[PDB]
């Protein structure tokens, strides 16, 4: 039976992922008045979070409840591709949206013309190409699988089907999904943050007769703390190590599932999409 | 200055009773209210726009 | 025939071709109004600043033009200045003593009022600059007009020690002019919801930096736009 | 002195009292009411950079004209959605736009104080000058007259060709801020910020009526298609209907939640809906005999600037700060 109450959480969180992003592309796609430069962006992590709501988390769902895969070897294939370029495609659209935050507040009279609906869709065509590379090819081509004796019986068998990588594949996909843009947010929000407390201590000066810190700390917080464990376990097995258990890799891979169902409502705080959602329901 | 003549000549007017005035415009609108497709709508088909 | 309407859409495209270099034109150009009284001196920061009246000068290569609609008691075409940049304000500070019969400077502070607390203009920041400083300071040392006589405020007003003073080399002249500044600076932040700034700078007629402090006072105006924006302000 | 002015003014009121024997609310209470409106947008066409101000159907019910703070004049084909023509303005700012009966013609203007006119068959043929103030309105009584109403609380009767003022119709306290034509040219009004509309006769050059019912500035004028009532808009939440041959009000058409001023007063063919523009992002229908709203239009992301409804009667065209024409119908 606790299967079962399990898997009561598992529905709640693929309702909620899909009821959230399906309403944030709904606010984008119908009102004229929120189409902009940066809600581009936004609509295509909406998208991307979308896509793997709907495809990845019903389906791990399924088997881990049922401790077994009915379908067959390709589809499982087809599934594992969809998820790392579902989580590639998220966090790359994270990365380039705090870009363009960076971009927009340290270069204002620049940003107008260094970033236009051309270059938007230019941007994201591009991060959606190389999040489709990093995921099909070194799968589909059997780029990822193991040498070792566990990983190939593994493979053969029809039914069960778990995810086995070698060291090289799994560092390469770490750093291509995860930690180059954690880097880049990192220091975009670092200067971001430095230009807010140069302009709050301004204002002070001037005007004498914080909120920026809130956000940038549970933006960050949001964003680490949901992938960051995940994607240190994923080295961490894949060099020199045994003591990673399977049922943590798969609660810290559901915690960044989960990052999913977070990103749309922090995102999506401004009035104006406050005043959308209101009409629209 | 020519304030007073101007209002002088503005006061010398004919009216009429209002209730007459309220008549003649409910006639026109009744009697122009068929030729008017902003109060019925056009058929889809007789519509220019759709 | 569909010739006709061949031809239409052609010339749709090429005119949205043209429509989309426009556009590419004009978003980089930031459009700035200048008001002011009579006897302000806005020629003097025109003069100033380029070395209804349109105006093109560029810095950092990223152009500004400049607006001035120039009796108007009812200013009802300020609604139309609604996607400026920044509103240039300038008033002269040594107009406190002469007065048309009620100050002159008090009737500036009376349109800064009306200016700031506008319902079509919310998120309009204001450039403020108050011209003619060495006359003020000739005024102040002389003493020929009492500041205190036609503003009773200076009899309580004590000198803000967190503003370092210019070297003017005079205590009076620096507490006039910080004084005046305050009141500006008092009515602005009444109705300051951090949308809209008002920053005050003190210029003379011999500087000709003001191009400078414009440019710069521009991009914090678009930066703390952007930051309160993204809600971190 | 005064005293003259206050005894006509006295007499005036007396005289309008006397001829009020019984309001239109009275008469028309025994009307079947016009009942839910559905507007939808037929049309989008989305064209414009920045926030457009007055537009102005042509004679055919298919062109517009829509001009805009980038300093674009567009003509639009209604129907097609296509762009006919693109007129780039001398000026940054145009308050108005018009379009000649006879097509050939379009003229837009500002603050430049200048009466800028454009020959479609788009160079400037004319500019006209000699307006103190800023302007804004124009209309065209024929292929060689227009009148415009500037800031200098004067409005003026031109001619094309001669390029001067044939006759200025002076003697208004505030700055007008719109006008509208009866069906024949003999006869036009304008409503200043004095709060007061009065009637003019472009031969003779005289104010034959004053109208002074509203509290606020008038920003929208149109006539009823019989011309011989005319309704205007206001800062003030109330739009009134007004009448010539009574010489004073007829409605107030006021809601307990607008709270908004009226930027654009429009009536239908039949003259039965009045469609009047809100300072909110949304415009309101009226039912001119009635004053019961039948109907809230689809509002814009910004304020609606202008309402035109086609000689026909087929389409009515809102546009608002967001650079939207939306033909609605
Ligand atoms: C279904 N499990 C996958 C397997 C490995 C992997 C994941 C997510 C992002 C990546 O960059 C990965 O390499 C996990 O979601």
């Amino acid at each position: 039976v606790w299967v079962v109450g399990m898997g009561i959480v598992m529905s709640l969180i693929v309702l909620a992922i899909v009821f959230g992003n399906v309403l944030v592309i709904t606010a984008i796609a119908k009102f004229e008045r929120l189409q902009t430069v940066t809600n581009y962006f936004i609509t295509s992590l909406a998208c991307a979070d979308l896509v793997m709501g709907l495809a990845v988390v019903p389906f791990g769902a399924a088997h881990i409840l049922t401790k077994t895969w009915t379908f067959g070897n390709f589809w499982c294939e087809f599934w594992t591709s969809i998820d790392v370029l579902c989580v590639t495609a998220s966090i790359e659209t994270l990365c380039v949206i705090a870009v363009d935050r960076y971009f927009a507040i340290t270069s204002p009279f620049k940003y107008q013309s260094l970033l236009t609906k051309n270059k938007a869709r230019v941007i994201i065509l591009m991060v959606w190409i190389v999040s489709g590379l990093t995921s099909f090819l070194p799968i589909q081509m059997h780029w990822y699988r193991a040498t070792h004796q566990e990983a190939i019986n593994c493979y053969a068998e029809e039914t069960c089907c778990d995810f086995f990588t070698n060291q090289a594949y799994a560092i390469a996909s770490s750093i291509v999904s995860f930690y180059v843009p954690l880097v880049i947010m990192v220091f975009v929000y670092s200067r971001v943050f430095q230009e807010a407390k140069r302009q709050l201590q301004k204002i002070d000066k001037s005007e004498g007769r914080h909120k920026a810190l809130k956000t940038l700390g549970i933006i960050m917080g949001t964003f680490t703390l949901c992938w960051l464990p995940f994607f240190i376990v994923n080295i961490v097995h894949v060099i020199q190590d045994n003591l990673i258990r399977k049922e943590v890799y798969i609660l810290l891979n559901w915690i960044g599932y989960v990052n999913s169902g977070f990103n749309p409502l922090i995102y999506c705080r401004s009035p104006d999409f406050r005043i959308a959602f209101q009409e629209l329901l | 200055r020519k304030l007073v003549e101007q209002l002088k000549m503005e006061a010398n007017i004919d009216r009429i009773k209002v209730s007459k005035a309220a008549a003649d415009l409910m006639a026109y609108c009744e009697a122009h209210a068929k030729e008017d497709p902003l109060l019925t709508p056009v058929p889809a088909s007789e519509n220019p726009f759709r | 025939q569909r010739n006709e309407e061949k031809a239409q859409r052609e010339a749709n495209k090429k005119i949205e071709k043209q429509l989309q270099k426009d556009k590419q034109v004009y978003r980089a150009t930031h459009r700035l109004l200048l008001l002011g009284a009579g006897e302000s001196g806005k020629s003097t920061i025109v003069k100033q600043m380029r070395i209804i009246f349109e105006t093109k000068f560029q810095v950092d290569k990223v152009n500004f033009h400049m607006f001035d609609v120039g009796r108007d008691e009812r200013r009802k075409w300020i609604q139309c200045f609604n996607d400026v940049t920044a509103i240039i304000f300038v008033v002269a500070s040594s107009s406190y003593n002469m007065v048309i019969r009620t100050n002159r400077l008090q009737e500036a502070l009376n349109l800064f009022k009306s200016i700031w607390n506008n319902r079509w203009l919310r998120t309009i920041s204001v450039i403020l600059f108050l011209n003619k400083q060495d006359l003020l300071a000739e005024k102040v040392l002389a003493g020929k007009s009492k500041i205190e006589d036609y503003f009773p405020e200076f009899a309580r007003y004590t000198t803000p020690e967190d503003a370092t003073p210019e070297p003017g080399e005079d205590p009076r002249v620096t507490r006039a002019k910080y004084f005046i500044r305050d009141e500006f600076l008092r009515i602005s932040t009444a109705s300051g919801d951090g949308r809209h700034y008002c920053y005050p700078h003190f210029t003379c007629a011999v500087d000709t930096e003001n191009i400078r402090r414009v440019f710069n006072d521009c991009r914090d105006i678009i930066q703390r736009m952007h930051l309160r924006q993204y809600e971190l302000l | 002195l005064r005293q003259e002015a206050e005894q006509l003014k006295n007499q005036i009121r007396d005289a309008r009292k006397a001829c009020a024997d019984a309001t239109l609310s009275q008469i028309t209470n025994n009307i079947d009411p016009v009942g839910r409106i559905q507007m939808r947008t037929r049309r989008t066409l989305r064209g414009h950079l920045a926030k457009i101000y007055a537009m102005h159907w042509g004679t055919d019910s298919r062109l517009l004209v829509s001009a805009s703070q980038d300093g674009k004049l567009i003509i639009w084909d209604s129907y097609t959605t296509n762009k006919v023509h693109a007129i780039p303005l001398r000026s940054s700012w145009v308050m108005t736009c018009a379009y000649a009966p006879s097509g050939n013609y379009v003229a837009c203007g500002g603050l430049d104080n200048i009466c800028s006119i454009y020959n479609l068959k788009v160079r400037v043929s004319r500019e006209l000058a000699g307006h103190t103030g800023y302007l804004s309105c124009c209309r065209f009584l024929d292929d060689n007259q227009i009148v415009t109403s500037s800031g200098d609380t004067t409005c003026a009767l031109w001619d094309i060709e001669t390029g001067q003022q044939t006759t200025t119709f002076t003697g208004h306290t505030g700055d007008v801020m719109s006008l509208s034509l009866a069906p024949d040219t003999r006869l036009f009004v304008s409503g200043a910020c004095d709060a007061s509309a009065k009637l003019w006769d472009v031969r003779e050059g005289m104010c034959r009526q004053t109208f002074t019912g509203h509290e606020s500035d008038i920003n929208a004028i149109c006539f009823f298609p019989n011309g011989n009532a005319f309704a205007t808009g206001s800062d003030d939440a109330t739009c009134r209907l007004f009448d010539l041959r009574a010489d004073q009000e007829l409605m107030t058409y006021s809601h307990d939640n607008i709270i908004c001023g009226i930027t654009s007063v429009s009536f239908s063919k039949s003259g039965r809906l009045l469609l009047a523009g809100y300072d909110d992002f949304n415009c309101n229908v009226w039912d001119a005999l009635k004053a019961d709203r039948a109907g809230v239009l689809a509002g814009h992301d910004n304020r609606v600037s202008c309402l035109g409804v086609t000689d026909d009667g087929m389409a009515v065209a809102t546009g608002s700060w967001d650079s939207f024409l939306k033909i609605w119908n």
